[PDB]
């Protein structure tokens, strides 16, 4: 199903426990190293299930998967520790994994960004990159992304591989447009309830969706203080959130800030349905 | 010294002072229940409100009663109403409801 | 359906309009404000005016209150049945500190319109205006809150 | 007014300092070096504080410090636990007699800092028996200042700005009013607990009679970086609302001089608007009386 | 000549009023109460002054002329 795969200390379950199981970027830090393949079975927008094959990163088992489960093991998120003084190696055994994967959607995670200097980043990225695209090709086009925990860069990482997966961007696009057309908003944002990755624009900051992502996933991690979870929030009648489908959150920002709450909140209630 | 006196009552002065505006703060705040119970909004008529500004007529029969025509009369009940009626109707800019 | 936001203050904002007959010398002050508010709350889903927003706001949660109150009891006056296309309501006319208020549900609806005016403006001219502006509310007839 | 933040030298004066007023992610204050001439944060809100760090080096009394201190309005020591800090107390002691000696009416309040991994229980051991060894060397020194004041702070935790809040908040004249006169906002309204805030410190000006549960704290202040980190995002008065399932309701409205009051409302079953509706009256008289006291 | 005018409903308040109309309004208690003919029309007067009713679908016009 997903492949998480990379070799040993780069984070693939700390990944795992942030965006699905809801562990925040500091409490991974406790993550007991994978053995094996750990499987992890969750749902995501209630039509399609997804099944998270957690691999191992310790060369004892990476060796193994090419091994005797090389049938049985053949999308593939394979990440990068950044400052790994093998870095040829873990170039080398992403190209094993590549010819057993013609045997048979690649994504590639530069992950730990955070701890190389802010100026060497964009061309230590680039380095990279012109490199495992020219090794992917033996797949033509390839597309990757520089990943922190302690940033919110890691949703618009795992935004742009879920949607990769989702059929519904026909049906939906159509769907979300016309609403932004009645609300007459400056744009709408549809999210997954429980994950917070972007699933939809409608229409200045480039930021903005993995900035919410991490915002929202913070107040509703804060929410468990209260003893409830979030529901809705409203800011300065500009900017709408709302729970609207059992597996959808949307994020409104009107054009004027005084069309009276009950509307608004109406007005969604009744989109609320369709979807 | 005398100074200190006067400073003294002031300081106590100034801080009865704001006593003061706690309480009237205090004093201007709503609660659910007066919502509730509230008798602000009651029914009321126009002849109510003139007998609260705070036998007495006299019927006549005879033809030669009226200054003014029984037709002088439905033609300004007919005018007036009408007009008012006329000036009562009010359009939508377009329909109040949208389709999806 | 959804409702028009523009074409609700669009609405509201064209009942705010005095009378000026010169069949008498009879003329009135602007209708204060104008606002459909839900009947199940009292709250205000679309205004219109000639914080205050607040105020408003609040009136109407007042005026809703004693709307309900009277609607659902055993027993006759200040209180006129209307019936508009074979659907009926119920005209309210109510005092509220120094104002004369106007409140009538729309017929089936989540939804009462109701006025706000002047001291100087008269119930019964009130109960025609909003009456009136009602008969052109077909639109909403019957909508329940999503 | 102003406050005279001191301690053993590297114990964490400089880390709160730009921790909480600059809002540093506290392990760039790891790589923090020795601030040796006297520094000072000022912070404005409801009072014009000024919060002096002091290098620290026993207590070498100088000449200047004898109207320095009948100048001071509080006094904040911070003691580093993980260190031998019966030198801090020593030194401690030291510093109040002088304090105490110049302007007798000093609040002292000391700051049990770097908390924040030692076990709950760890941290009671060693709070009920470091305050035996703080009197102890005062006991030494004629009579015992009321002066008791034992905030066990963190800086990694909303620790220290609880502290702060509740240090800055002794020294405010109005408060008895804002607390009496806040109170009883939350009683007419459906208000379990409100605090005004410092939207930018973080630290509380003041709150209800009803107790301040740290967690609700957390909420709050949770809930202000949400507000903020969202508004910043989207440009081209300030106020936040959010309701959870269970129907309860966190309010923020921007107030007088940087501050903001953020409260916690029970629905007790009513519609949310009439809830706000009546709180927006009574938060309008409030923000009306916090604007005629100043 | 016309010294004014109150026109009401039957639920007691008003729909219009001019001249000594809307100084008197409290006339509407009496008048509202006078024995009409089968027209709908009666001429009262009980204050120095001549009221003319006229009733029309639930609505009647009082004007005002005097003795
Ligand atoms: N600074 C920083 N540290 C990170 C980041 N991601 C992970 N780490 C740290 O690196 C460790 C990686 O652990 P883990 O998630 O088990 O990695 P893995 O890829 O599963 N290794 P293996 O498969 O061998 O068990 C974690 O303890 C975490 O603290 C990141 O983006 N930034
Ligand atoms: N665990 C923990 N470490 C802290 C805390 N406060 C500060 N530190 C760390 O301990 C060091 C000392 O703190 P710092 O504020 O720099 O000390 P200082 O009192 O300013 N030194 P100086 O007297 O020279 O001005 C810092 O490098 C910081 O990372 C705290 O609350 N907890
Ligand atoms: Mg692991
Ligand atoms: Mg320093």
């Amino acid at each position: 199903k997903l492949l998480l795969m990379g070799r040993s200390g780069s984070g693939k379950s700390s990944m795992r426990s942030i965006i699905f199981s809801n562990y925040s970027a500091f409490d991974t830090r406790r993550l007991g190293a994978t053995i094996d393949v750990e499987h992890s079975h969750l749902r995501f927008l209630g039509n399609m299930t997804l099944n998270l094959w957690d691999c191992g990163g310790q060369d004892v088992f990476m060796e193994n998967y090419f091994t005797k489960q090389k049938d049985h093991i053949f999308v593939l998120i394979h990440v990068f520790d950044v400052e790994s003084t093998e870095v040829l190696k873990d170039i080398e055994i992403f190209a094993k994994a590549l010819k057993q994967l013609r045997k048979y959607k690649i994504f590639v995670l530069l992950h730990k960004m955070d701890l190389v200097q802010l100026d060497k980043r964009e061309e230590l990225f680039q380095i990279m990159m012109k490199n495992l695209s020219e090794t992917s090709s033996e797949f033509p086009n390839l597309i990757g992304f520089p990943t922190s925990i302690w940033d919110e860069s890691l949703y618009k990482a795992w935004s742009q591989i879920v949607c990769s997966l989702i059929p519904n961007m026909s049906n939906h696009q159509s769907n979300l447009k016309k609403f932004k057309e009645i609300m007459n908003a400056l744009e709408i944002i549809l999210f997954e309830r429980t994950t917070f990755l972007v699933i939809c624009s409608s229409n200045l900051d480039p930021k903005r969706f993995e900035k919410i992502s991490n915002i929202m996933k913070n107040f509703k991690q804060s929410c468990t203080k209260l003893k409830s979870g979030f529901k809705t929030l409203i800011l300065n009648n500009n900017i709408y959130v709302s729970e609207l489908s059992s597996n959808m959150v949307c994020f409104i920002v009107l054009k004027d800030m005084n069309i009276p709450q009950e509307l608004v909140l109406e007005n969604i209630k009744k989109a609320k349905e369709f979807f | 010294r005398l100074k200190e006196h006067e400073h003294e009552q002031k300081l106590l002065a100034r801080e009865q002072e704001l006593r003061d505006i706690v309480a009237n703060t205090n004093d201007k705040l709503i609660d659910i229940s007066m919502i509730n119970n509230s008798g602000i909004v009651i029914q009321g008529t126009d002849l109510q409100e003139a007998l609260d500004k705070r036998n007495t007529f006299t019927l006549l029969t005879s033809p030669d009663s009226a200054k003014i025509s029984k037709e002088q009369l439905k033609k300004l009940h007919s005018n007036i109403l009408n007009e008012i009626f006329s000036q009562s109707q009010v359009n939508k800019p377009g329909p109040l409801t949208v389709p999806f | 359906v959804m409702l028009h936001s523009k074409n609700v203050k669009g609405f509201l904002e064209n009942t705010l309009k005095p009378y000026d007959l010169h069949s008498v010398d009879f003329k009135t002050s602007s209708l204060q404000s104008s606002m459909i508010i839900t009947a199940t709350n009292g709250g205000i889903l679309s205004y219109a005016t000639s914080n205050s927003v607040n105020n408003l706001k609040m009136m109407s949660l007042l005026i809703k209150d004693k709307w309900s109150e009277d609607e659902n009891d055993t027993e006759s006056n200040s209180c006129y049945p209307v019936e508009i296309d074979s659907f009926k309501t119920k005209i309210y006319t109510y005092e509220m500190e120094d104002l004369h208020t106007c409140v009538a549900q729309i017929p089936n609806s989540d939804l009462l319109l109701l006025f706000i005016a002047e001291g100087s403006f008269p119930y019964g001219l009130l109960v025609i205006k909003i009456e009136r502006a009602m008969r052109e509310l077909t639109d909403l007839f019957g909508y329940k809150l999503g | 007014a102003m406050v005279l933040l001191m301690g053993v030298r590297r114990c964490g004066k400089s880390s709160i300092c730009k921790v909480v007023f600059h809002n540093m992610q506290p392990l760039d204050t790891l790589y923090l070096e020795s601030t040796s001439n006297p520094s000072l944060e000022h912070f404005s809100t409801l009072i014009d504080l000024a919060v002096m760090e002091l290098p620290g080096q026993y207590f070498e009394p100088s000449y200047d410090s004898e109207r320095l201190f009948k100048s001071v309005g509080a006094l904040v020591y911070v003691i580093d636990s993980q260190d031998e800090y019966i030198n801090a107390i020593t030194n401690l002691a030291m510093i109040i007699e002088y304090a105490y000696k110049v302007n007798p009416s000093i609040n002292i309040e000391v700051l049990i800092h770097k908390v924040d991994g030692l076990s709950e229980d760890f941290k009671v051991d060693a709070q009920r028996d470091i305050m035996q060894r703080t009197g102890e060397e005062l006991l030494e020194l004629g009579l015992d200042g009321v002066q008791v004041s034992f905030y066990l702070t963190s800086i990694f935790d909303h620790s220290i700005y609880e502290a702060f809040s509740r240090i800055v908040q002794k020294l405010i004249p109005e408060l008895s009013f804002l607390e009496n006169m806040l109170d009883n906002l939350i009683q007419h309204s459906k208000i379990e607990k409100a605090f005004l805030f410092d939207v930018n410190s973080k630290i509380y000006v003041s709150t209800d009679s009803n107790p301040v549960d740290i967690q609700m704290y957390e909420v709050c202040s949770e809930f202000i970086d949400v507000t903020i980190d969202l508004f910043d995002l989207y440009k081209a008065e300030l106020q936040n609302v959010s309701q959870l399932a269970n129907g309860v309701i966190i309010y923020l409205r921007q107030m007088i001089r940087g501050l903001a009051l953020v409260a916690i409302i029970r629905p007790n079953g009513t519609d949310m608007e009439s809830c706000l509706t009546v709180a927006d009256y009574n938060i309008d008289i409030f923000k009306k009386g916090l604007e005629d006291i100043w | 000549d016309i010294k004014g005018t109150i026109a009401f409903d039957t639920h007691g308040n008003v729909i219009e009023s001019t001249g000594v109309g809307s100084q008197r309004i409290e006339d509407i208690g009496d008048l509202s109460k006078v024995t009409l003919d089968a027209e709908g029309f009666a001429q009262v007067q009980g204050d120095s002054l001549l009221v003319h009713l006229y009733k029309r679908n639930d609505i009647t016009l009082a004007v005002y002329t005097s003795a």
